């Protein structure tokens, strides 16, 4: 089961 | 001196931040304000950048999206180590 | 290359441990190298981060390691949660 890590969003923020 | 460099340094910095979900060319396109071509030249290269071994993050296409991915010979180390996961 | 996989390994870890990042000796201890050593090797990767072409630095607060985007890179940034 190959795995491959991902990441959670960033800091949505105001911007 | 490489003038697509910021370029391709946007790109890498959007994909970074849209996470998991990451990011359909349309929308890498509409952020760079670049054609759909442009962008996906940019996007390539940066694609053959990460291939190298030094690298350890991935860009993998699936599901109509551009994402960032660890490679897969590096799984037994991020093991050791919630995060989202792709298999 | 000799430490070629090695900072792609720490580059994968950092990527996967998020904004709250990780420590030298978590680092090392994942690695199985000395401190002395992870540390050389995040430098490293710092350096090359560092480059115009990447898009995220590597920084240190409060004694973590993390990757975050170049601040600079900011008004693309916004035009992306609209």
């Amino acid at each position: 089961r190959a795995l491959l890590f991902t990441k959670p969003p960033s800091d949505l923020s105001a911007y | 001196m490489g003038a697509l460099k910021p370029a391709k340094a946007i790109v890498e910095a959007l994909l970074f931040a849209a996470g998991d979900e990451g990011l359909s060319l349309s929308q890498i396109a509409a952020v760079l304000e670049v054609s759909e071509l442009e962008a996906k030249a940019v996007i390539e290269e940066l694609q053959q950048d990460c291939r190298r071994e030094e690298r350890g993050i991935q860009l993998v296409e699936l599901g109509g999206v551009f994402l960032l991915a660890t490679k897969k010979e590096h799984a037994p180390y991020l093991k050791k180590l919630a995060p989202g996961a792709s298999p």
